[PDB]
């Protein structure tokens, strides 16, 4: 598997109805941690797929951002803006995820809402992301 | 075939 084989399994997701699924992002997730090594471009892709993709699949970009993320946050505990390192990636992504957020909170219906909402007490829990930049999301857009 | 959350950080 090479990069443009995860663009090209990426831009699948446009295939499917739901915009969700667990083995697909699994592989994106495992491509992830095998190309450390450039993970600015892994990042800038999964931001810009969240910002790009259809109103009813911007959960499912969250959830190939929660992959990634969390998968890159377990192995930083085991520079934070050095490129390719895990922590820059994190950083990369805490640094848009309030856009990221609230944009798809407003595309989502009701059903994502909570979903969503969810994933944002996961984030918190697991030290994913700044607890003030989820809190601040929270309240502003539900 | 849908994404399975972290348990151990949702219950």
């Amino acid at each position: 598997m090479d990069f443009q084989n995860f663009v090209a399994t990426l831009e699948s997701f446009k295939d499917l109805k739901s915009g969700i699924s667990g083995s697909r992002i699994k592989k994106l997730t495992t491509y992830a941690l095998d190309h450390i090594d450039i993970e600015s471009k892994i990042i800038s892709l999964i931001i810009d797929y969240s910002r790009l993709c259809p109103d009813s699949h911007k959960l499912g970009s969250l959830y190939i951002i929660d992959s990634i993320g969390r998968a890159y946050l377990d192995e930083t505990r085991s520079s934070s803006n050095k490129p390719g390192t895990c922590a820059h990636a994190i950083n990369t992504l805490g640094e848009v995820i309030q856009e990221l957020l609230s944009d798809a909170i407003a595309k989502s219906n009701q059903d994502h809402k909570e979903k969503i909402r969810m994933l944002l007490d996961i984030w918190d829990r697991s030290g994913l992301f700044q607890k003030s930049y989820l809190n601040a999301i929270r309240s502003k857009c539900f | 075939d849908d994404y399975k959350l972290p348990m151990e950080y949702i219950t």
